[PDB]
This record gives structure tokens, C-alpha cells and sequence, in this order.
């Protein structure tokens, strides 16, 4: 929400580098920018950068909404960017068990869900589609009745 | 002889004029070609690593 806003708010020549060549790519001059998503991950493949279909997927379906195919500066810089791996390897494993271990009160061999449900209500953030369920859809992939440490990973791995 | 002599050096310039410009474009008739080989081989490349990708699973 807002780290790549952030970066794209103090926007970094390295990246730059790779964005006004997609750019020129994309907008030959006087142009408001439209690159749909669509086009934008057939370029984002073409270019010789991560060709990794899934997020253009993502974009195709949450971007171009609007009906009007254009896309905004914001959402395709942020997308671009969080494209790339933008991560510190999400801590230390043995650190992050730690953590959980700290997290897990238990100690049954796993974590159950409603400890989870604690840690994330007194991290204290807002709730979107992505509440509630999601968790449950996702760390239900094999249904233990639990959401272990490696389960927690499984769900969502590379905790920063 | 001299001016016979002009009158063929102009004759061999000529044809090497049309000949280099026949050159030219078939350099940019190939060069199309080779901008479209190497999307054909990005493509196939990109193929190669799903399907690898669907095998290993």
C-alpha cells in the first residue's frame, strides 16, 4: 500500500532506467500514458525482465477496469516494481519460529488459527477482501485444522 | 579513347549504384526477418519454462 508508493515517491534511476525504456516502448511522446495491462505484461515479458505471467494476470484482472484500457502512472509503477522481488528475505527462519513460538502459546506441535487471529488483531490494521477467509482459503491446503509455523509460511512466506 | 573511356567508367558506376541499392534493400528486408526471429525465439523461449515448470510438478 505503501512501500512501493513510497519508492515510486522518491523514484530511483535504477528502476528508471527500465521504466522510461518500457516507456519509449510504450509511448512514442504527448501521450497520457494508457499501456494496458494487457500490453503491459506482453512487454514486461518482452523486454527481457521477470516473465512471470501470474502478476500480469493479477493486473489484467484488477487493472483496466475503468474500461478505458489506460493505465494510471501509480498502480503500473507499483506493479512493475512489486513485480521484481522487493523483499529482505522475509528475516530469519529460525527467527521468525522464534517469533511464532512467541505467537504459539500452545506449543502442540503447530499454531491453531484463533492465535493468529490474536497477533494479527494486536498488530491493529484495517480489513479488506483479503480478511477474514482469505487467510482460511489460502493456509487451507491441506485442511490440518491448524495454521502451523510452516503452514503460516505456506500462507505468507517472506514475513518482512 | 577518352571520352569512349568516360562514357564506360560512367557505364560501370551506374550498374554499381543499382547494385548496392539492390543490396540495401535486401539488408533491410533481412534485417525485419531477424527482428522477427528473435521475438519467435523469446516466445519459445518463455513456452520451454512453463511447460518445464508443469513437468516438475
Amino acid at each position: 500500500d505503501d512501500i512501493y508508493k513510497a519508492a515510486v515517491e522518491q523514484l530511483t534511476e535504477e528502476q528508471k532506467n527500465e521504466f522510461k525504456a518500457a516507456f519509449d516502448i510504450f509511448v512514442l511522446g504527448a501521450e497520457d500514458g494508457c499501456i494496458s495491462t494487457k500490453e503491459l505484461g506482453k512487454v514486461m515479458r518482452m523486454l527481457g525482465q521477470n516473465p512471470t505471467p501470474e502478476e500480469l494476470q493479477e493486473m489484467i484482472d484488477e487493472v483496466d477496469e475503468d474500461g478505458s484500457g489506460t493505465v494510471d502512472f501509480d498502480e503500473f509503477l507499483v506493479m512493475m516494481v512489486r513485480c521484481m522481488k522487493d523483499d529482505s528475505k522475509g528475516k530469519s527462519e529460525e527467527e521468525l519460529s522464534d517469533l511464532f513460538r512467541m505467537f504459539d502459546k500452545n506449543a502442540d506441535g503447530y499454531i491453531d488459527l484463533d492465535e493468529l487471529k490474536m497477533m494479527l488483531q494486536a498488530t491493529g490494521e484495517t480489513i479488506t477482501e483479503d480478511d477474514i477467509e482469505e487467510l482460511m482459503k489460502d493456509g487451507d491446503k491441506n485442511n490440518d485444522g491448524r495454521i502451523d509455523y510452516d503452514e503460516f509460511l505456506e500462507f505468507m512466506k517472506g514475513v518482512e | 579513347e577518352a571520352e569512349k573511356a568516360a562514357d564506360e567508367s560512367e557505364r560501370g558506376m551506374k550498374v554499381i549504384e543499382s547494385r548496392a541499392q539492390k543490396d540495401e534493400e535486401k539488408m533491410e528486408i533481412q534485417e525485419i526477418q531477424l527482428k522477427e526471429a528473435k521475438h519467435i525465439a523469446e516466445d519459445a523461449d518463455r513456452k520451454y519454462e512453463e511447460v518445464a515448470r508443469k513437468l516438475v510438478i
